[PDB]
Order: structure tokens, then C-alpha cells, then sequence
């Protein structure tokens, strides 16, 4: 971060991404954009980072829950709820998204695909390197 | 003759490999850190000496290819 | 900013390729669309440019389910109901769609697999490159 | 004693990346912080150093539900239950979240995976060293 | 071990990480304790032993369940239970939290993986030698 | 015969290691204890000589439930109840806790894994034989 | 066998290992070690002759259940009954108690590992032979 524009140019974005996130208060927003400034590189885009920073801040946050944590809650990040039900009632079922056999670990939200073909076309993911002198 | 020498200079090469090595950015403290690392432990090997890594993360392969028939070509 | 009424037929013309988008608000459109219009170039296609990116657009929107309602959306995005049923009026399962094969987030949905051979038939699927000297 | 304000700061950051943890007593949160500090370096970070021991700490607090109540967790931590019901009042079922493949014990919880990809953008994941003289 | 202020600190680290230890005999947490420190190296750590002490300990208590014996118990220690329901009151369903294809037997419970992690930064875990003369 | 009060301590130690065998008649104890002594030579660990019989002389008692009742127990040894149930008042079901893989039988308990970490340290766990002239 | 009182000390040394014998018969017992003592040789051990024969008397009777055969039974060697229930009493369910899939036919009973590791003790597994002259 260098300044509050970009900051709060990177949340409205982010919430015009996800209209759900409007009624998220904002402060849980700033830090997790301050967490996720931690991971991009400026030099790279430097046209787009507040579209790339608003992106990788959103898979981050949604890669298996950990923006799930509002005011109130448990310790329920280890364990997710298969199904619920009342006994004569109704009932409902849950499960995952989506399958990860990759592991790449990158591709587990549709903004992380995003973000990789994103960053492939602003600068390739090749790390290739020699020593010097 | 040149192809003949670049030829000689290309007879072995040497490749490692690190699972995420492309988060490394470009011309930063970090990348400058790294390559010195890697010239530095590429002088001191040798016939006498080794190297170590790790399993999970990096591997370390060599690629060798074969002259022969460049005096008589000449 | 691209050019203002190239971008309102690109939304006219993935309006009227999928009906159903009229009934979004049309702000959220021209924002996914000034968001997926960083990928594609302009001398690749260069006559089919709108089509090109309303079909990676709509790729995009649709990729997990990512575009979702303004405010009856609720904050899970990592979890899909797979089944819900009420007592003695109605019951419904759902499962996924695609089942891709070669993780390529292109080939992962029709629109992506549109866009993938429209790039195919005008420039390719090639990148050959030497080094400059 | 690594530096007060520091952890004051990083406990602190904690909390507010996950709301869930303010009802929590402080002083396990310190006593968390100050046993997860053992692992991290200081001069491979030393900027984001309190962001990098906030993450190892949480990973390390939500790894397989090592951190629970204060009593009312009862004296079971090698038994989890999959799923329990009352008999005509409701019923619940449960499962796992990550479906970890490599054994690495760092991609196996998503505060895990981002301190392993922040070490892997600040410092890097390679060890190569040789005998000296 | 070597005095009793090591293992009164020892067994204060462990109940300061599991508060649900406040209510297990304190002679038994000796026990355990003096069980444990045998298998910790002072020279290795020396700085963090007290640290290596209680994580080992806790992974050695827990490892399949061993601490579950309290003062009446039977010899359960060779099978598990799965479930257990009344007939028409209520209904409850265990389970195995981890699963270990690995064999190591220290990547078991989350204090051994923590542990393995500590002996890998504080001394590698490898073991290099050459015979003598 | 086995030094008598080096006996006592063993199993004194076996009882305040696992409280639930307070209530097994006292012979039995000195039968297992004095069959495990066979096992397990002197010379290698003499120092915790008591630590590691108590500990053989465990994993042989809970090897596969060798340790049994007095007489309630039925001539059904090669058998065993996987569930049961009576009709308006109860029901169980039972199932296997460790799951070996390695068929070595030492990798079978929790008590056989510790004393092979001990003898791992305390001699080793190798066999390097040559021919004598 | 080559004595009386040695026969007598074996099976005494068989009831104190397991309390369920003191019911059967006598002749039964003197019949099946009779049997038994054919197989272990006693110039492997020459102390331990006692627990040998126990273990693998044992060990024998136990295989696959061969002492289930009481005055009254019938010709149910061939076949395992799984599950036994009345219709609206209760009911009961059966299983194997280990698995064996290795095929030495001697790591089928903890008995039978046991005298294993015993015969390895006193001299190990191998055999090796050299034709003479």
C-alpha cells in the first residue's frame, strides 16, 4: 500500500465484484486488502494492480473460509457440516465446490484461476534464472 | 570452427528445479539472493565435493551429450 | 477507456445471446465486462473483437457460479447445496455440470470451449520464440 | 521474551482477521503466539514479521482442532464425531474440509498455505548448501 | 529430567496449551512427564526444552489415546467404538480424525507433526556419519 | 528368576501408567511381566530397564486383546462381536483402531511404537554380522 | 514330551496365562499339547521349553477354532455364522478377528507372532545349508 485511493478504490471494486460484500463492514475488508497487498507485485502490472489486488484479496479470503468468521461463531474452521435437519421438518445437504487434485493449491477459487491466467498474460509464470558473475 | 567450440562448451549441463520458484520477483533483494546462493555453491562443487537439497521441493539432474567426428569434419 | 459504444454492443450482443441477463442490473455487466476486457488483444481478432470478449465475459461470470445475486446471495461462496427438501411439499438434488477432464479453465465450461476454438480458427493455440540478439 | 508490542500487535491482527477469536481468553492467545515464534525466521521477513507469525500461529491453532474450549471440550482429541441426532428433534452429520495429498502438514489448512506462499515469495523453498572449509 | 522446576514448568506449558488438563490428576501429568523426557535430547534444543518437553508430551498422551484411561475404564484399548443410540431417545456416530498412509508414526497427531517440525529447524532430521579409524 | 524388586517397580509402573489396571488381580501382572522379560536384553538400555519392560510387557497385553476377563469371557477367542443391539433399548457397533500396514507387529500398538523409538535410540535398529576365522 | 511333571508345569503356566482354561477338561489340554510339542524343537531353546510349549499350544488351539468343538456340536468347521438375531428380540453380529493376507499362516494369532519373535530370539529365522563332502 502507498496511499488510501488505491485502497479504497480496491475495496469498491472488490464489492463490485461481490454485491454480498456491500453489507460486510468495511474494516474486515481494509485488512484483508492489506494482507493480500503482501503477495502482488506492482512493477509486474502497474495498470491493473487494483483490479489484480481486489481479485487475489477475494480468492484468498474465499479459499475454504476464513472471511465464514463474523462476529459471532466457533471453532468450527477445522469441521464443515455435510448435512442438517429437522426431524419433521425440512432438511438440506452441503457439500464442496469444487475438487482440487492439482494441488497447485492457486486453483481452488474461480479468482485464483482468474488471477494465474491473469498474470500469464500480463507476465509469464516461468521462473527461469542463472547465476551471475 | 565457432560451432565446433560452442559445441565443446555445450557438453554438459545442469538443471534444478523449485516448486514454486516462479513467486520469486524480478530483480528484487530476494531473486539477487538466490543466484548468489547458486553461483556460490556451483564453484565449490566438483569430483571431490556434494551438494545438498531438499526431497519435497527441489531436484537436482544432470544432461550430458556426446562429441566425436568434429576433427575429421574440420 | 475502450471505446464506449464498442463496449454497449458488447453488452447488447451478450444480452441478447443469453435472454436471461436482462433482468440484471446493467452497471454489474459493464463492470465484469471492463474486467474481462484485460485478457484478449485487439490485433488478434480485430473484427470479431465484441464477440470475442462477450463470450469471455460470459466465460468468466459463469466460470463457478462466481456472478450471483446482489443481496438474497448469502456469504458462501465455498459451499453449494446439493440437495434440499421440505417435509411434505416438494423435495430437489442437484449435482455439477462439466466434469472437466484436463484443468485447463478453459475447457470447463461451453462458453470458455466457444471462445477457445474462435482463438484457434483466427490466430492458434501456438507460441514459438526464439531469443533477440 | 520477543518484543511486547510486537505481540501485542500481532495478537491483535489476529483477532481481526478472524472475529470468531475475541470471545477467547487473551492469555492463550499469547501463550500460542509465543510457542508459534519458534519457527518462524526474523530477517527473512523483517517487515511483514508480524503479518508471517499471525499466520503460523493460526495455521498452527486450527491445524486438526488443537485448540478447543476452556473445560467444555471434553477430554477426547484422537475421537471426533462424524454425526449425532436426537430422537424426534433434529440430527446433523459432518466431514472434512481439506483432503490434504502430500503430507507436507503446510497444505492442509488454508492459514498454512498462504504462510507457505508468502516464505516462498519473500524468501524462498530451496536449501542448497556445500561443505565448508 | 533433573530437578523439579523443569518438570513443574513442563507441566504448566502443557495445561497452559490444554486447559482441559486443569482437571487431570497432577501426579498422573508427572508420570506422563517423566515418561517423555527420556525420549528429548537437552543438547539438540537447550533453549526451547522445556518447549520440545510438553509438545512430545502431549503427542505421546494422545498418540492413539493412552491418557483415556482414567480411574475406572475397561481394557478398550484394542478396539474402538463407533457409535452408540438408544433406541428411541438418541442416536450419536464416531470416527478416526486422521489418516496416515505414511507409517512414520510421528505425523499422527498434530503435537507430533509440531514437534517434527521443531527438531527440523532446531537440527535436521537427517543422520550423516562415517565409521572411525 | 528376574530380579523380584526390579519386578515390583515394573509393575507399579504399568499400574500408574495405566490406571485402569488397579482393578486386574495381582498374579496376572507378575505372569505378564515375567513372560515379557524374555524379550528384552539388559546390557542395551541398562538404565531404564524397568521403563522398557513395562513397556514390552503393555504392548503384549494389548496387542490384539490378549489381555482378558477371568472367567466371564467365553471360549471366543478367534471371534469377535463387530455389533449388537437389543430391541427397544440399546445398540453398538465396534470397529478396528489402528489399521497397521507394515505387518511387522512392533508398528501394531501405541506401546510398541514407543519402545521401538527407545531401542531405536538406545541401540539401534540393525544387525551387522561378518564370518570369524 | 519326555516327562510328566514338564507337561504338568505347561499346562499350569497355559491356565495362568489365559483364566478361561480352568473349565475344559484336563484330558482335552494333555491331548492338544501332546500334539503340540511335536513341532517346537527343544534343542533351539533348552531353557524356555515351558513357554514355548504354552505359546504354541496356544497358538495351535487357537488358529481358526478347533477347541470350539465341545461334547455337542456339529459339522459347522466349514462355515461362519455372521449374524445371529431373533425377529423382535434382539440381535447380534459377527466378524474375523484379524487379517492375514501375508500367508505365513503363523501371523495369525498374537500367540503365534509371539513365539515368533521368541524362536528369532533364541536363533533367528534363518537356515542355511552346504552339501557335504
Amino acid at each position: 500500500i502507498m496511499n488510501q485511493e488505491t485502497l479504497i478504490a480496491a475495496v469498491e471494486q472488490m464489492r463490485k465484484l461481490v454485491p454480498a460484500l456491500r453489507k460486510v463492514p468495511d474494516e474486515t475488508l481494509y485488512a484483508w486488502v492489506e494482507m493480500a497487498e503482501l503477495f502482488v507485485c506492482q512493477k509486474t502490472f502497474k495498470d491493473a494492480y487494483v483490479k489484480a489486488i481486489a481479485l487475489y484479496a477475494l480468492h484468498l479470503a474465499f479459499l475454504d473460509g476464513a472471511l465464514k468468521g463474523e462476529d459471532e461463531d466457533l471453532e468450527s474452521y477445522s469441521r464443515r457440516v455435510t448435512s442438517f435437519s429437522l426431524s419433521g421438518e425440512f432438511s438440506q445437504t452441503f457439500g464442496e465446490v469444487t475438487k482440487n487434485q492439482s494441488g497447485n493449491m492457486m486453483l481452488s477459487t474461480p479468482w485464483g484461476k482468474m488471477f494465474e491466467q491473469l498474470k500469464a498474460r500480463r507476465r509469464g509464470r516461468f521462473a527461469l534464472m542463472t547465476g551471475l558473475r | 570452427e565457432s560451432l565446433a567450440t560452442q559445441i565443446l562448451r555445450r557438453k554438459q549441463q545442469a538443471v534444478w528445479k523449485v516448486k514454486g520458484l516462479a513467486e520469486m520477483c524480478d530483480d528484487d533483494d530476494a531473486q539477487y539472493a538466490a543466484r548468489l546462493r547458486l553461483a556460490q555453491v556451483d564453484d565449490n562443487s566438483g569430483v571431490g565435493r556434494a551438494i545438498g537439497i531438499d526431497a519435497e521441493t527441489e531436484e537436482y539432474d544432470v544432461l550430458n551429450s556426446d562429441i566425436s567426428g568434429v576433427p575429421e569434419f574440420l
